[PDB]
């Protein structure tokens, strides 16, 4: 997987991507 | 959360699959 | 809605969703 | 114009719609 | 084309719009 | 490569038609 820093919409994209039928949760929060 | 480890810092694709379910 | 700054092709996609069937208007210039 | 409301500082889902049809 | 700053995926979108048919190489190395 | 000038400077759309096959 790329070595840079992902954030935003691209981070949730990766995330997409990485579980596929698995899904996953996105929760941004302090 | 994500937004410290994956955007503050860099993720890989493991530290990226604790996020799945 | 998110409380992001959007910018460039994100701010162009947000304007999409928020639109819809509306359509609009992206005229970036000072 | 919309680069110096909603890329300069934050919009709301309001502030955006102004920028429909 | 846009007088942006092009990076990450949108450098690679840019050059999925501009090549089509033809088609690229994206190699990011120093 | 790409990165040194159409990510750290800018790319017209010839500049960038050049990393096409
Ligand atoms: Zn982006």
């Amino acid at each position: 997987f790329v070595n840079q820093h992902l954030c935003g919409s691209h981070l949730v994209e990766a995330l997409y991507l990485v579980c596929g039928e698995r899904g996953f949760f996105y929760t941004p929060k302090t | 959360g994500i937004v410290e480890q994956c955007c503050k810092s860099i993720c890989s694709l493991y530290q990226l699959e604790n996020y799945c379910n």
